[PDB]
DNA sequence: TGCCCCCCCTTCGGTGCTTTGCACCGAAGGGGGGG
């Protein structure tokens, strides 16, 4: 007896065509069991090629998790999908989540299933599932309630969620709460037995009404402890001609940053024809030129501010030695953040599994500090990207990336 | 009393109406046998004759059946399909008889007349109307429209497709010991029970399929091994793909190179070894479809070593899922790649080949990684698990590479195998400047109106050199620049470039090139014992930077 | 002189930085195969 809400797209725009990719054994298993259920439940219908939209469909397991999670690719629906915030729908993000010295994340998208789906909108939530050498044509399926992953399922939600968290946010004042597609970020400064009490309370809060993959599972963030990356100079006393070299090319990409960079009184140290290890002294102009210019490093970019219309980007620079460096901008050489992940899952052993990792990490912090996601420029060739990545992603988002190819001539972001 | 197909919804294109093409000519040896074939599906009801408020029509012909004398009736929809809504199309890929596990009694099936067994949307046959001249247009003649399926709509085999699943859907739920291959209305039903009871099964199945329309004929029912199958030979232990027909002739075309190719590349899934390289390099330029090409010598000994792979009849090994996969990679030089999947030594699932080059320039590296991803989307496909690689690449070689790349790159659970030829990095460059090696700061120019330029060098011992070029751009004197610095350079050298363009390729380290510039430069990078390449800013008066830009510009 | 799917090889035009040259890529047209 609940009236659906009728959705409909960018006027222009049809629905997502996307096809769906190879899927293993072990996904494909999850997949038909978990679909199986959700049609007995209803959820899910079958239907036919007649509908000529489809979308991705493939399973993780979230860190630390032994059982699966059906995940769907919307991200060519949501680019489709009418934004809520037209419709006054949006979540608004506070800005002191990424103040709170603990964080948790709850994956609340179970409770979505419960709100029926506009009939007119269903059509566009298809999705095919493949099999292994192809024995069976593809069977497709549709959603009738509000599909996990869908940008539109907490928005519809959202007037039923702020009453679920009315009592709790009215016991609790000091906690800031955060939705965010399946996610639900809870912050709070406690501590952190004190923080996971009320985290337990939230889920029994939940119970409550579910009476009336799971909801157990919780993730621990620290944006207080978050630190950032800024550009170093290193220290020297007897610097080689290939060191001044290298230096005054980074100095020289660098001023793009800091236009008060300056670099005259060290290009004329490099007048001469030398060999490349030859060493040279400081010249007394040249040894002001560097410690001004470590100054303006240190003070901030100016006018670089988040703007809430626009597109965020992040880049991320393969370091080697498990060193992985990335940047969050949304207009060039604007950058809102700079940092450096070390030591993550698969170092020293494979690069897929850390650009997985750190494209998680960064997505995550994008969430929690703008509530948004990057568009990201990923170091990666796209066939070795689009093999691997679905091996190793446990998130329930999933960001937009593009591929690049930029060799360092100038490491700049690491020494 | 058979049940009812449910219809499909089909619908039109929004603002689009039926089509409208008329009938072209037709000669009197195919107007006469389509009259014949068109009352037959008026007798069992699979096409109607009322249609005077029909303004719509689309043009047919008819063709023979492969090796056959049955005339097959085709209708051109093309018109009809630009019309006609999308469809998704559940066909995902194609079966290989590598994918298979051993079966202790398996059937084939056929069903007749597949398409028209199903029923068209009941809206949607009023547009499928089409003429057929009676006598050479003397007499108007007689007009039709579908009731079932056509041939030639784009909508017929996904909506077949689909239905034959739903068909076949109870039947396999309540027989859960029996693997059915639906591929349009060829059946593969295989299981491990007695062949009697298989036969019961089967009978089963016959009935089943009959009690919704679908006709399964003695004539294409195959009990008996070999299964033709899928274009293959099904036998009871081992498979094989059906006999490959390679043309003889003395006078080679264009269309014929294509054809060539076309079934060295289809017999290369199971016949181990096969090379297109040398033969599709003679397909390309801007031929006509019928220019004679002379084989060259180096592609009519690559299609002597073709002739002699299939000579002998080879054959392939069914999946055992208890075993793990392994696959195996042997490099055939000229950037061709070979590899086998098998579970047990010599016994193999099947093979395929790698000889995609893809930019222009890389290494043989960089083309073993692309095979190995060649190789484990294929095995998702057909066994859904990555295979255990076995590469002609040392451990150490790999480390080295993947650890200094700028690009993020991995390979999947891989042991290394001393079969040569081996994958290596010709050379390496230093990280650090060498002492005691002459600095050679490196810069080139050349006139974008006249396309003449000046590339050179200068040193730090006082050598220089400047050498003016013609017909040249200013991305190829910055690479002939360093090829100049490689050239009159000791085994020990450290090259300071401001070629962002040339720094690039050059660190990639290729091997291979599409350039004679980038590959004269490989060819000098070898000879040489250690090389250091560094980028510093032009217009900034660095070093020789400044002395060297000033002789080339 | 039809339809749908998969594969490889070559060509060609669009796109974005190596920049107005050069490189990459997806579409398309040739072939093979299936129903
Ligand atoms: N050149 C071809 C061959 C086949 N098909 C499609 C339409 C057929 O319905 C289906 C199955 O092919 P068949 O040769 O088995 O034809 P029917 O199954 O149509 O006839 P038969 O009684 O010979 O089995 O494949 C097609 O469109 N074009
Ligand atoms: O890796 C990109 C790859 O994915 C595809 C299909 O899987 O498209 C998906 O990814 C795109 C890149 O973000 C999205 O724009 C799109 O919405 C999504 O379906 C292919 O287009 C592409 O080859
Ligand atoms: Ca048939």
């Amino acid at each position: 007896p609940i009236e659906t809400v009728p959705v409909k797209l960018k006027p222009g725009m049809d629905g997502p065509k996307v096809k769906q990719w190879p899927l293993t054994e072990e996904k494909i298993k999850a997949l038909v069991e978990i679909c199986t259920e959700m049609e007995k439940e209803g959820k899910i219908s079958k239907i036919g090629p007649e509908n000529p939209y489809n979308t991705p469909v493939f399973a993780i397991k979230k860190k630390d998790s032994t059982k699966w999670r059906k995940l769907v690719d919307f991200r060519e629906l949501n680019k489709r999908t009418q934004d809520f915030w037209e419709v006054q729908l949006g979540i608004p993000h506070p800005a002191g989540l990424k103040k709170k010295k603990s964080v948790t994340v709850l994956d609340v998208g179970d409770a979505y299933f419960s709100v029926p789906l506009d009939e007119d909108f269903r059509k566009y939530t298809a999705f095919t599932i493949p099999s292994i050498n192809n024995e069976t044509p593809g069977i497709r399926y549709q959603y009738n309630v509000l599909p996990q992953g869908w940008k539109g399922s907490p928005a519809i939600f959202q007037s039923s969620m702020t009453k679920i968290l009315e009592p709790f946010k009215k016991q609790n004042p000091d906690i800031v709460i955060y939705q965010y597609m399946d996610d639900l970020y809870v912050g709070s400064d406690l501590e952190i037995g004190q923080h996971r009490t009320k985290i337990e309370e939230l889920r029994q809060h939940l119970l409550r009404w579910g009476l009336t993959p799971f909801l157990w599972m919780g993730y621990e963030l620290h944006p207080d402890k978050w630190t950032v990356q800024p550009i170093v100079l290193p220290e020297k006393d007897s610097w080689t001609v290939n060191d001044i070299q290298k230096l005054v090319g980074k100095l020289n990409w660098a001023s793009q940053i800091y236009p008060g960079i300056k670099v005259r009184q060290l290009s004329k140290l490099l007048r001469g024809t030398k060999a490349l290890t030859e060493v040279i002294p400081l010249t007394e102009e040249a040894e002001l030129e560097l410690a001004e210019n470590r100054e303006i490093l240190k003070e901030p970019v100016h006018g670089v501010y988040y703007d809430p219309s626009k597109d965020l980007i992040a880049e991320i620079q393969k370091q080697g030695q498990g060193q992985w460096t990335y940047q969050i901008y949304q207009e060039p050489f604007k950058n809102l953040k700079t940092g450096k992940y070390a030591r993550m899952r698969g170092a020293h052993t494979n690069d897929v599994k850390q650009l997985t990792e750190a494209v998680q990490k960064i997505t995550t912090e994008s969430i929690v500090i703008w509530g948004k996601t990057p568009k990201f420029k990923l170091p990666i060739q796209k066939e070795t990207w689009e093999t691997w990545w679905t091996e190793y992603w446990q998130a329930t988002w999933i960001p937009e990336w593009e591929f690049v190819n930029t060799p360092p001539l100038v490491k700049l972001w690491y020494q | 009393p058979i049940s009812p197909i449910e219809t499909v919804p089909v619908k039109l294109k929004p603002g689009m109406d039926g089509p409208k093409v008329k009938q072209w000519p037709l000669t009197e040896e195919k107007i006469k046998a389509l009259v014949e074939i068109c009352t037959e599906m008026e007798k069992e009801g699979k096409i109607s004759k009322i249609g005077p408020e029909n303004p719509y029509n689309t043009p047919v012909f008819a063709i023979k059946k492969k090796d056959s004398t049955k005339w097959r009736k085709l209708v051109d929809f093309r018109e009809l399909n630009k019309r006609t809504q999308d469809f998704w199309e559940v066909q995902l890929g194609i079966p290989h008889p590598a994918g298979l596990k051993k079966k202790k009694s398996v059937t084939v099936l056929d069903v007749g007349d597949a398409y028209f067994s199903v029923p068209l949307d009941e809206d949607f046959r009023k547009y499928t109307a089409f003429t057929i001249p009676s006598i050479n247009n003397e007499t108007p003649g007689i007009r039709y429209q579908y009731n079932v399926l056509p041939q030639g709509w784009k909508g017929s085999p996904a909506i077949f497709q689909s239905s034959m699943t739903k068909i076949l859907e109870p039947f396999k739920k309540q027989n859960p010991d029996i693997v059915i291959y639906q591929y349009m209305d060829d059946l593969y039903v295989g299981s491990d029970l007695e062949i009697g009871q298989h036969r019961t099964k089967i009978e089963e199945l016959r009935q089943h399929l009959l009690r919704w329309g679908l006709t399964t004929p003695d004539k294409k029912h195959q009990k008996e091994p070999p299964f033709l199958w899928m274009g293959y030979e099904l036998h009871p232990d081992k498979w094989t793909v059906q006999p490959i027909v390679l043309p003889e002739k003395d006078s080679w075309t264009v269309n014929d190179i294509q054809k060539l190719v076309g079934k060295l590349n289809w017999a290369s899934q199971i016949y181990p070894g096969i090379k297109v390289r040398q033969l599709s390099k003679l397909l390309r330029g801007t031929k006509a479809l019928t220019e004679v090409i002379p084989l060259t010598e180096e592609a009519e000994l690559e299609l002597a070593e073709n002739r002699e792979i299939l000579k002998e009849p080879v054959h392939g090994v069914y999946y055992d899922p208890s075993k793990d996969l392994i696959a195996e990679i042997q490099k055939q030089g000229q950037g061709q790649w070979t590899y086998q999947i098998y579970q047990e030594p010599f016994k193999n699932l099947k093979t395929g080949k790698y000889a995609r080059m893809r930019g222009a320039h890389t290494n043989d590296v960089k083309q073993l990684t692309e095979a190995v991803q060649k190789i484990t989307t294929e095995s998702i496909v057909i066994w859904g698990k990555t295979p255990k690689f076995k590469l002609p690449i040392q451990k150490e070689t790999w480390e080295t590479w993947w650890t200094e790349y700028w690009q993020a790159t991995w390979i999947p659970e891989w042991e290394f195998v001393n079969t040569p030829p081996l994958v290596k990095l010709w050379y390496q460059l230093e990280k650090e400047p060498i002492v005691g090696a002459e600095t050679f700061y490196v810069d080139g120019a050349a006139n974008r109106e006249t396309k003449l330029g000046k590339a050179g060098y200068v040193t730090n011992k006082g050598r220089q050199k400047v050498v003016p070029l013609t017909n040249t751009t200013n991305q190829k004197t910055e690479l002939q620049a360093i090829y100049l610095a490689l050239q009159d350079s000791g085994l020990e050298v450290n090259i300071v470039t401001n070629s962002q363009y040339a720094l690039g390729i050059i660190q990639a380290q290729p091997d291979k090139s599409e350039s004679e510039l980038v590959n004269q430069i490989i060819e000098q990078l070898i000879k040489k014992e250690k090389v250091y390449l560094a980028w510093v800013p032009a217009h900034k008066g660095i070093g020789g930077n400044e002395q060297v830009d000033k002789l080339v510009s």
